[PDB]
């Protein structure tokens, strides 16, 4: 869920690459729960290193960068996470 | 070469904004440099049309939001606000300054979308020199004055106007908004007369490595800390405590952040209260805390509401409180002042904030200033009584908001009064001025931490000073003198000898 | 414009294929209502169905708008306005710049004005005065028979009070709303607003079309469910709420409580009970007055706070102020009203004066505030629990002088709080131990010196879905009120109906705590402890391996009754009968043989130190003192 979120997020900004602090700040704002930034920040390492290919990370300086590719079809990603998810259990 | 390594940042992060100091421009070319002083407006289209095609040849398929735009900044030509003169007109200017007042955000068309209207044909002009080239035929149908402005199609820039301390600046597009009023900025643009400043670029480590190590020297010193009272007030005699307890404030203590334990800021500064007989070294004291201390304020016994004549709208004016946080404010007089002043005063005394709901008005303000107070006993003279009270007539709130209270007596006695003929008739400079800098070394670099062994310490403190009665103030006040001597030392570590000489200078002013 | 054509296309096509049954076929047929006029559509599904035209519409909303005017147009009439809703990103009105124009946003704030409905012409029939020539369809750029007119209202809207950013000055709006959206809204309501930022000669302002004010995850649903059955839940949510600090953990139930709170009832009469609690706390000086304001005001997202002096009468409730531009008077919002729904914490409330608390007492109980100045008439409601903090005259409470002569307030004003503590402070050696390691601790090991139960983001979700239980009234529960009451009122602070209202608001907030739907005697006689302790030590002192004098009154309690009970024992058979009782807390070996221990001590002492038990000739017979009730 809180992936479909990020991707409209992306669709908002018009832009290809965002921080970790403004990304985290827009969707605790947007996000359904309330939850903390160091958990959405644990979350978006989770789903990069889930889910590479879909999502980059590029640490540039002192701050760690979040590129996505908008053209992705959004159900099979989550057949993806879903199989990943059974996997894990 | 660092440029290329800039422009292949702004290529990894898209950002089209060149930063350029302006001393690497005259260290490499000092006629090049001579021509961006005279002649900004002209070089800088050029800067960018190097920049670009450069750019552009490196790496051909940038999607680039705007074209790359050079922002030469730090001009040899600091000159002060009160410098300027006609001759230097249409030319890079850098002012140091303080920001007062920002407007809101103003839209400028620089691009005017028109359509015809009959078929519709839709062209845009853009924006030169104050003066709307209007078409005045169809591109389609060549029908005469047929052309109608649409506002919301046309393009628009944010500018805004800001008040700095004073001067006009023009923020424009990038550079709106990204300064907040109350803050320190070094400022580089272009001077115009209509007289205001076009900003191009914003400015918001001091010590070289021969300073620190004449710090470290000193500071492995055992005696520094008396020395350095010494260093405090060569014209006051015989008050080292006070001296003691002035530089404990100036260093302070450390700034804790609390917010994963839901607790409010804890106060982290340092307040002094003296009382005595006028005409004692109280003026003269404040006096020069306030010129050596940076930011300082000198006051005697708020936040206020202004009509904006332009928008009708209620802005706030801060009072010299609020423009002294992070400074230290000084107050004479301070048993002369109105109730309803001191009964604020208990807010900023605690919670370091001020708050605010007076005619729809709900405000909440930073106030993060030292109080150093002088006051003067209601008999005017030393009545032989038993409490602070009985002398001065205060109430236990504010005294028990007090880290340190000091009493200023003049002795009956021959010796002491021989001692001060003699000083006045008799009435170093290493120090002081070395101790500024050092003082803002300790207060960016070092912070102490609290240890086990200080814990028992304090904890026995408490238990053994409520036997003479005690609050957790005072506990709290106890831990920030040992973070201030800790300080003192330039140690990481809270140990037992600041808490013990902490605790004697408590004991000696209640003894006092 | 050909891609408007092709968005107007677009647009036909989702509302004509979207599904198995098409949502928007019985909105299209409503619409030939006459009172309804506009079309509401989901975001979600517009970007679901396709990403390219949801894009369009995000990015190019002023451009296409009357083109997908004119698809709905043509849908409706093969067999009018359009509403969007659900946009996922919300935005602050500090974020709105030129950059953001003819964007679909949606923007949240707080209604302060309004202003009545006003017709707009959009299209006019123009008679031409020279030739009598009719020119029809003329559209406005900002005969009355043949055009066409639109409702308008006008709103002024201010930024939210948690983002304003401190020291700034909450900035103002103008919105725009047409047809369906006049009158949605109302002056001093929050509201999420869904439109683009139009240019007004420039000016600013912002075009609205929609308004705003089981299915939770399992995982969540689940944490509540499992910390809902929590046998130690009020216990473990009071230590949890206050971590840091020690002692005084009256102040925190009374507290939780007021956050419960209780059900407001309006009678057949129309007079309405207020269902709130009201709480103040004096004390003498470097206790946690503040503190627990401070706490309550960070966890609670609808908490405001304010000083004593600082405020004026015209702050607190509204003021009245003249309006520049409309040259006529309008109201300002005061804190109270701003407070709506929520926690309004005072600090240094004796310092305030009478002048001020007087204009607090309408607010106080009939829960309204009523201006009647400078021929403005208005009702405005205040719904609002107020904590208070205060201390004695001087400074320090004198035992020397009654305990009236101690608060200077006046009557009313004591009677109408629920909950009034008074905190004393003695100098003891081991609270002055555990004060000062707290604090030492505290300021030496910040994070890892915490210990929650549960987390705040969790009390908070249990907070909100506990607050719209209604519980009722058993009969049992009733008489047990009556003979409580009975009791408390045959003993300054007079006990009146209004003290009565209180334990039922109590009672009530006890059964929504436990996510009961019935009131239990239980919570009647916990609350009956509270309403009654008024003054309170920091803490109780040992007693002699040392136990509690709260616990030592519980257990002297339990036994007088079951012995006293059982008159209409033994030792052994007593013992036996506690341990069975308490079977239910005790969890290993270690804590029942404590438990023999500690009711072996407690019945030798009361035998032989505080004869309430006296012994008649292994296992000697017990029988309860005559004289003890
Ligand atoms: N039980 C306690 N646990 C932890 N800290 C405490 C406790 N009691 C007092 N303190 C400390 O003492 C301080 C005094 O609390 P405050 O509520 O700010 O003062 P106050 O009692 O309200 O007096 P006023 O009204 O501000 S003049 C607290 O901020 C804590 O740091
Ligand atoms: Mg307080
Ligand atoms: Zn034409």
């Amino acid at each position: 869920e809180l992936a479909r979120v990020l991707r409209s997020v992306f669709v908002s900004e018009r832009k290809p690459a965002l921080s970790m602090e403004v990304a985290c700040a827009r969707m605790v704002g947007s996000c359904c729960t309330i939850m903390s930034p160091g958990e959405m920040e644990k979350h978006l390492l989770l789903l990069s290193e889930l889910l590479p290919d879909w999502l980059s990370l590029h640490r540039i300086r002192t701050d760690t960068y979040v590129k996505l590719d908008k053209a992705a079809d959004l159900a099979h990603i989550t057949a993806r996470l879903a199989h990943q998810t059974r996997a894990e259990e | 070469p660092l440029y290329m390594q800039r422009l292949g940042e702004i290529n990894v992060i898209g950002e089209p904004f060149l930063n350029v100091n302006c001393e690497h421009i005259k260290s490499f070319d000092k006629n090049l440099y001579r021509q961006l002083i005279s002649y900004p407006q002209e070089v800088i289209p050029t800067f960018d049309m190097a920049v670009n095609e450069i750019f552009f040849d490196r790496y051909p398929d940038s999607i680039l939001e705007h074209q790359i735009q050079v922002r030469p900044f730090n001009a040899l030509k600091t000159k002060n606000m009160r410098n300027l003169n006609p001759e230097d007109i249409d030319q890079l200017i850098t002012i140091s300054g303080m920001v007062i007042r920002t407007s809101q955000l103003i839209p400028e068309m620089q691009e005017a979308f028109f359509q015809c209207q009959v078929c519709a044909h839709t062209t845009r002009v853009e924006m030169d020199r104050g003066r709307i080239a209007e078409p005045s035929v169809c591109g389609r149908c060549h029908t005469t004055h047929s052309m109608a402005l649409i506002h919301n199609r046309s393009l628009f820039s944010d500018k805004q106007m800001i008040k700095l301390q004073t001067v006009i600046l023009f923020a424009h597009n990038d550079l709106v908004d990204k300064v907040q009023p109350g803050d320190r900025v070094n400022v580089t643009g272009i001077y115009r007369a209509v007289t205001h400043i076009d900003v191009i670029h914003y400015r918001k480590k001091l010590f070289s490595e021969k300073r620190v190590e004449l710090l470290k020297e000193l500071s492995r010193k055992p005696d520094i800390y008396e020395r350095l009272a010494s260093a405090l007030a060569p014209s006051i005699y015989e008050h080292e405590d006070i001296k003691k307890g002035i530089l404990l404030q100036l260093f302070g203590g450390t700034r804790k952040d609390f917010s994963h334990t839901g607790r409010g800021k804890f106060r982290a500064e340092i307040n002094i209260l003296l009382c005595g007989d006028p005409g004692t070294s109280k003026s003269q004291l404040l006096q020069y805390v306030y010129n050596l201390v940076p930011r300082g304020q000198y006051t005697s016994g708020t936040a206020y509401v202004m009509k904006d004549p332009e928008t009708r709208q209620l802005v706030l004016q801060t009072g010299a409180l609020v423009l002294s946080d992070n400074g230290i404010c000084c107050i004479d007089e301070f048993d002369k002042m109105n109730e309803s002043t001191r009964s604020v005063l208990h807010e900023v005394m605690e919670q370091q904030t001020l708050s605010i709901a007076k005619a729809g008005i709900i405000c909440q303000l930073n106030a993060r200033t030292s109080v150093l107070a002088a006051a003067n006993p209601i008999e005017s003279q030393w009545n032989p009584k038993k409490t602070t009270i009985e002398n001065i007539q205060l109430p236990h709130t504010l005294l028990s908001r007090f880290d340190l209270i000091f009493l200023m007596l003049d002795p009956q006695d021959e010796a002491y009064d021989r001692r001060l003929a003699h000083h006045l008739v008799a009435l170093e400079l290493l120090d002081m001025a070395v101790l500024k800098d050092y003082i803002a070394y300790a207060h960016s670099t070092i912070m102490p931490r609290l240890s086990e062994e200080a814990s028992q310490a304090l904890i026995e403190a408490y238990v053994d000073m409520r036997k003479i009665g005690a609050y957790p103030r005072q506990l709290e006040s106890l831990i920030r003198l040992a973070e201030a001597h800790a300080k003192v030392r330039l140690s990481n570590k809270v140990e037992a000898i600041d808490v013990e000489e902490a605790k004697r200078l408590h004991r000696e002013a209640l003894k006092q | 414009d050909e891609v408007a054509e092709k968005c107007q296309k677009l647009f036909l096509d989702f509302l004509e294929e979207f599904q198995g049954e098409i949502k928007y076929l019985q909105l299209a047929e409503e619409l030939i209502r006459p009172e309804r006029n506009t079309l509401v559509v989901s975001f979600v599904d517009l970007e679901q169905f396709n990403q390219q035209l949801s894009t369009t519409i995000q990015e190019e909303f002023y451009r296409v708008y009357p083109y997908l005017c004119r698809a709905l147009k043509t849908f409706v009439k093969d067999r009018f306005y359009v509403a969007f809703q659900d946009l996922p990103t919300r935005h602050k009105i500090r974020e709105l710049t030129s950059s953001r124009i003819g964007l679909l946003t949606r923007i949240s704030g707080q209604v302060v004005r309004t202003h009545p409905v006003h017709p707009e012409l959009v299209s006019g029939t123009f008679l031409c005065l020279d030739c009598q020539t009719v020119i029809r369809d003329v559209e406005q750029q900002f005969d009355t028979n043949k055009s066409r007119f639109v409702d308008f209202q006008k709103v002024r809207i201010q930024e939210t009070q948690a983002e304003l950013p401190r020291g700034s000055i909450p900035r103002s709006l103008e919105v725009i709303l047409r047809a369906e959206a006049v009158e949605s809204a109302q002056a001093g309501d929050k509201c999420d607003f869904t439109g683009t930022l139009i240019v007004v000669p420039y000016r600013l302002v912002f075009l609205a079309c929609c308004v705003a004010p089981n299915q939770m995850t399992v995982k969540e649903w689940e944490k509540v469910f499992e910390m809902s059955q929590d046998k130690n839940l009020y216990h473990n949510l009071c230590t949890s709420l206050f971590p840091t600090i020690h002692g005084n953990d009256e102040v925190k139930r009374g507290v939780l409580l007021m956050l419960f709170g209780g059900v407001p009832k309006t009678t057949g009469e129309g007079t309405s009970l207020r269902g709130d609690i009201n709480v103040c706390i004096v004390g003498d000086p470097s206790t946690a007055k503040s503190q627990f304001l401070k706490h309550v005001e960070e966890f609670s997202p609808r908490a405001v706070y304010t000083s004593g002096k600082a405020s004026s009468a015209a702050g607190l409730t509204a003021a009245v102020v003249r309006d520049e531009e409309s040259h006529e008077f309008v109201i300002e919002a005061g804190a109270l009203m701003l407070a709506d729904n929520g926690v309004c914490c005072i600090d240094e409330f004796d310092k305030m004066d009478v002048r001020d608390q007087v204009a607090i007492h309408e607010a106080m109980e009939q829960q309204t505030i009523s201006i009647t100045k400078a021929g403005v008439k208005a009702t405005l409601n205040a719904r609002t629990s107020i904590l208070a903090a205060a201390n004695p005259i001087s400074g320090h409470y004198d035992r020397s002088k009654s305990l009236k002569q101690n608060i200077n307030l006046s009557a009313p004003i004591m009677s109408r709080f629920d909950l009034f503590f008074i905190l004393v402070d003695e100098c003891n050696e081991v609270t002055d131990y555990a004060i000062a390691r707290r604090i030492v601790d505290l300021h030496s090991r910040i994070e890892e010196s915490i210990d929650r139960v549960y987390s705040l983001d969790d009390i908070r979700r249990y907070l909100l879905f506990a607050r719209q239980f209604k519980p009722k009234i058993s009969k049992e529960s009733e008489d047990f009120i009556v003979e409580q009451y009975k009791h408390l009122r045959q003993r300054s602070w007079r006990i009146t109906v209004r003290q009565l209202e209180s334990m039922i608001r109590l009672s009530e907030a006890m059964a929504r705590m436990h996510c009961c739907d019935e009131v239990q005697p239980k919570h009647v006689k916990e609350a009956f402890r509270l309403l009654n302790k008024s003054i309170i030590r920091v803490e109780t002192p040992d007693v002699n391996l040392r136990l509690g004098f709260s616990e030592y009154c519980r257990i002297s309690n339990l036994i007088v009754l079951h012995l006293r009970k059982v008159e209409e024992l033994k030792r052994s058979e007593l013992v036996n009968w506690y341990l069975k009782e308490i079977e239910s807390e005790i969890d290993s070996e270690e804590e029942l043989i404590n438990k023999k221990r500690i009711i072996e001590k407690v019945i030798h002492r009361l035998t032989h130190y505080d004869h309430v038990l006296i012994e008649l000739t292994e296992d000697p017979y017990l029988v309860v003192n005559p004289n003890y009730l």
